[PDB]
């Protein structure tokens, strides 16, 4: 009654099935065939994209940069039409509190031009 | 079964609120609402004469798990004194099989 | 106010082992790569291929023109020294499991004719690398076909 | 016919060896009774307090 | 102190068994630093029962085995991920419950 | 909250029913007197430890019923207290997967 | 307001960028109070708190579950009806919002029973599961008992095998 | 307040209690960087049942545009002349319970081009480094048939007669 004695209780592992995969709207998938003789050749037969060890990073930055491409363009055509969109034009003004523009302009074209001149130079 | 248990007593109480409900909201209303009561009441009534008084959980619980460790035990033991000489079958045995295929492939 | 069921084989699997035995393995077979077998069984597996091999051998029919034959730890090497060279092998089970034609080297091979080269296109050996391949997984009298 | 009959019989052999080796690999080694009938049942009415693993 | 050390690593670990919080870590590029990964080297003393016994959200445990594989780290930047995975955690958690009980119960009502 | 309908209000009886649900009913279980720990102080006899074990303990070990088919605690009871075609079906008490 | 969701990584990984040997150990079992999430969760403390605290108590130290239980579900259709009879005589008296009140304290009793039995189950589980665990492994043995004499009779039926030859 | 386009404010206990003109609150609540502690919508959360509080005087206000009852409530900011005279100002708009601005045309396609030429560039720099091409006649690497096959062929068609596929 009062006073429970804890006492060493050994218990085993519940692994009697195991669901690999859990798809949508209920139906469990017990994959796990819990075998050994077979998995003897199993482990026998194994006894990144084509090539990608070269020009890997080129190749994703170019992937990258055209997604954003399309997802513009999906944005675009989706305001295309009236289809779950909108444009209502809100009479707004994007007031630009400083002389952001010309520093900008300067940096940038400084900046690109260094590049250029870089290049030019190494060649 | 438990969980049952409690759903089952929750509605009792459903079936009463609703009841209530409806009236201060014909006959067949009411007929209805009564033999749900009564059935759902029943229920719970012979669930209940499930779960029993009990006893053990610890004296015979913790004699019972002591044992079971024990016997644990000793059949590990026992499938293993098994398993090493299951498996010394296998080793020289498919041994002798490629001893009888060397002898087949030096004729 | 209604309290639940307990974790049981749940809370057992928690306390003794970590590796949680429960929800889907998905994840880690959709995210995490296998981890590769060292040497310890990798030539284990090479030999009970021998093994295997062996049986499937000695239970067809071998042509007794020439089936020179070594098992290679890994292939049968059927071989003639006249104008052929093949490497057959099986890939598991042996009632129903079909042969694989690794290598298709022809041995005919003349200095007289052929000097600096071999004595016919690569991809017209490969072309017999996938025909008389398809062959032999037909499953009927493939060491003879 | 006796290659037949070792087939048959060891294949036996294996699956009865693997039962062992499932033995002697886990089930029935470490047995191991450290924390039973007082932490689990914390640990119970702790999920049952936690209705996301409940 | 010590004692504030134990708390915060301990919610630490528990927020961790959220995809949604493991995207945020991802996307933001606190696992690409090699100081993470230490960290969560450190953090396996949690596997212990002495501190497994003050895990509420178990869930978290298996996750950061995971996070050690070195190849969960640099995928999961993406939000199909954290979707996927919630959905299959959620999944599993739901269906194992509703469908024992369903399944008792439809079977002892069809076989009687 | 008016509900009432003749529709609404039957979807409640067929939802509350299926939740809910000659005798067919468990054999009454007596009192007993002295538990195995405290009451009785029998501590552990080992023939206690073995009964649990084997033998059939009507409510240690199981529900023995009406009919005389016994339910042990894994089984589902399949039982009819009510005098209609409706069966209650008791789901298992432990459920182990 | 202000907050995000959440402040992100800061102080441990800070402390972490390390090398070989200089990172901090692991915190000591805080055996007291914590924060995990919003509530203290502190440790100490039983499984079913009884229903003393907080709420008052209609039932006996005998507490035969299974008689009270029964009671307890009779008192609750006799107080439902005793509602009904509040209805016929005076809807707007005193004792309505008592019933009421009473009733919720019965549904709540019957609560406390079942938190029993919880742990009367997680006592239950605890001793089996390892009982028909003893089951299989003893199955299990004698199969492969049983393999090894058919193991054994192949052998013997090999060694017939060889005058079957002669 | 860096950028208001870049910011979403949420509340989970709010969540649950959501549906309609819990939207036009949980905008009015205070903490929410949209919304103003000055202009007109502060002294609509003093004022109770108000039901035309836009039109006969006016100011900055935020009213409820769209509502999908589920999740979608979009809200607009307005400043009004006059009764009768509406100004659109900008457009707030709330997807499960996450406030977000809308962004402009111009504005999104803007920067998101910036993001798409950016990244262009850094992988055009990739081609530059790798390229090189040596000025020597040569290339920087460091970034048939023998005529005999006419007879090999018939020889194939031969044993694809003699042994056909067999799928």
């Amino acid at each position: 009654m009062s006073g429970v004695r804890a006492v060493r209780i050994s218990i085993e592992s519940a692994c009697e099935k195991q669901v690999h995969e859990v798809g949508l709207d209920g139906t469990e998938t017990y994959l796990p065939p819990l075998s050994m003789s077979q998995n003897l050749a199993r482990l026998a037969q194994r006894i990144f994209q084509p090539s990608l060890w070269p020009w890997d990073s080129v190749r994703n930055n170019l992937r990258s940069a055209l997604t954003e491409m399309c997802v513009l363009y999906d944005v675009l055509s989706i305001v295309r039409d009236k289809k779950f969109m909108t444009l209502d034009p809100v009479s707004q003004d994007a007031l630009p509190p400083k002389q952001n523009p010309q520093t900008l302009q300067l940096i940038s074209k400084k900046k690109s031009l260094a590049g250029a001149a870089q290049i030019l130079l190494k060649g | 079964r438990l969980t049952q248990l409690q759903d089952a007593v929750n509605s009792l109480a459903d079936q009463f609120c609703n009841a209530i409900g409806v009236l201060q909201q014909t006959e067949e209303y009411a007929q209805l609402f009564a033999a749900l009561i009564a059935r759902t009441a029943k229920d719970i009534d012979v669930l209940i004469d499930s779960l029993p008084s009990e006893e053990s959980t610890a004296a015979l619980q913790a004699a019972s798990l002591y044992k079971l460790e024990e016997e644990n035990h000793e059949a590990a033991t026992c499938l293993e004194d098994v398993v090493y000489r299951g498996d010394m079958l296998l080793e020289k045995i498919q041994s002798a099989l490629a001893d009888i295929a060397q002898s087949q492939l030096k004729t | 106010a209604r309290l639940p069921s307990f974790a049981i084989p749940y809370a057992i699997d928690v306390l003794t082992t970590g590796s949680y035995p429960r929800l889907p393995t998905c994840i880690r077979d959709k995210i995490i790569p296998p981890d590769p077998i060292t040497k310890i069984e990798k030539q284990a597996t090479l030999h009970q291929l021998n093994q295997i091999l062996r049986h499937r051998l000695v239970t067809t029919d071998l042509p007794p023109q020439l089936a020179n034959l070594t098992v290679a730890n890994g292939r049968v090497k059927f071989r003639v020294e006249g104008e052929f060279e093949a490497t057959l092998t099986v890939m598991g089970d042996d009632p129903d499991v079909p042969w694989r034609l690794l290598k298709l080297e022809i041995l005919v091979e003349d200095k007289e004719t052929g000097d600096g080269r071999a004595l016919v296109h690569s991809m017209q050996i490969s072309f017999i690398h996938q025909l008389v391949q398809s062959r032999l997984f037909a499953d009927e009298k493939p060491l003879q076909d | 016919q006796l290659q037949k009959q070792l087939k048959e019989a060891e294949q036996i052999l294996a699956t009865a060896v693997y039962q062992a080796k499932e033995k002697l690999k886990s089930i029935e080694k470490a047995r191991k009774g450290a924390i039973s009938s007082e932490e689990i049942i914390k640990y119970a009415h702790r999920i049952s307090a936690s209705n996301a693993v409940c | 102190g010590n004692r504030l050390r134990f708390q915060l690593e301990l919610e630490f670990v528990q927020c961790l068994a959220n995809p949604n919080y493991l995207n945020f870590l991802a996307q933001r590029g606190y696992f690409k630093d090699k100081a993470f990964v230490n960290y969560l080297k450190y953090l396996l003393y949690w596997k212990d029962p002495e501190y497994a016994k003050y895990l509420k959200y178990p869930q978290c445990l298996h996750m950061l085995e995971l996070l050690q594989y070195e190849h969960f780290r640099k995928e999961l930047v993406n939000a199909q991920c954290a979707k996927f995975i919630d959905e299959q955690q959620i999944l599993h958690w739901q269906h194992y419950s509703r469908k024992r009980m369903r399944l008792q119960q439809a079977l002892a009502e069809q076989q009687q | 909250l008016s509900r009432n309908e003749i529709i609404q209000s039957y979807l409640s009886r067929q939802s509350s029913l299926l939740s809910s649900s000659a005798r067919q009913l468990h054999v009454l279980v007596p009192q007993s007197p002295p538990t195995d720990l405290p009451g009785l102080t029998r501590e552990v006899t080992q023939d206690d430890l073995d009964r649990i074990q084997a033998s059939q303990w009507p409510g240690v070990n199981g529900c023995q019923d009406t009919q005389g088919n016994w339910y042990d605690w894994t089984q589902c009871i399949s039982l009819d207290p009510h005098g209609d075609d409706g069966r209650l079906n008791i789901l298992p008490y432990v459920c182990l997967d | 307001a202000l907050p995000p969701p959440m402040q992100y990584i800061k102080e441990y990984t800070d402390e972490n960028i390390q090398e070989g040997l200089a990172p901090k150990p692991p915190p000591p079992i805080k055996d007291s109070y914590m924060m995990f999430g919003n509530q203290f969760q502190c440790d100490d403390l039983i499984i079913r708190p009884l229903e003393s605290q907080g709420i008052e108590r209609l039932h006996p130290m005998q507490f035969d579950h299974k008689k009270e239980l029964r009671k307890l579900n009779m008192s609750i259709l006799i107080n439902f009806l005793d509602l009904l009879d509040i209805l016929i005589r005076s809807p707007g008296s005193i004792k309505r919002e008592e019933k009421l009140e009473d009733l919720k304290l019965l549904f709540v009793h019957v609560h406390h029973l079942i938190n029993e039995y919880r742990p009367h189950q997680a006592r239950e589980t605890l001793r089996v599961m390892m009982e028909v665990q003893k089951r299989q492994r003893l199955e299990t043995a004698e199969r492969f008992q049983k393999h090894l004499e058919r193991v054994i009779e192949m052998i013997q039926n090999c060694l017939a095998s060889l005058p079957d030859d002669l | 307040r860096d950028n208001l386009l870049g910011i979403s404010w949420v509340d989970s206990s709010w969540i649950p209690i959501l549906n309609s003109g819990s939207v036009l609150d949980y905008f009015s609540e205070r903490s929410n960087p949209f919304y103003d502690r000055t202009c007109n919508n502060e002294v609509v959360k003093m004022q109770r049942l108000t039901l035309e509080h836009l039109n006969q005087m006016v100011g900055i206000e935020y009213i409820l545009l769209h509502a999908q009852e589920p999740i979608l409530f979009i809200i607009r900011k307005q400043q009004r002349q006059s009764p009768a005279q509406v100004i659109p100002l900008a457009d707030y708009y709330i997807i499960a319970g996450v406030i977000y601005q809308a962004p402009d045309l111009g504005s999104v396609i803007n920067s998101r081009v910036l993001t798409a030429v950016h990244g262009i560039q850094s992988a055009f720099d990739e081609a530059m480094s790798y390229c090189r091409y040596h000025p020597s006649k040569g290339y920087w690497w460091h970034f048939s048939s023998i005529f005999q096959r006419q007879r090999v062929d018939a020889l194939l068609l031969d044993l694809r007669q003699k042994f056909p596929p067999k799928f």
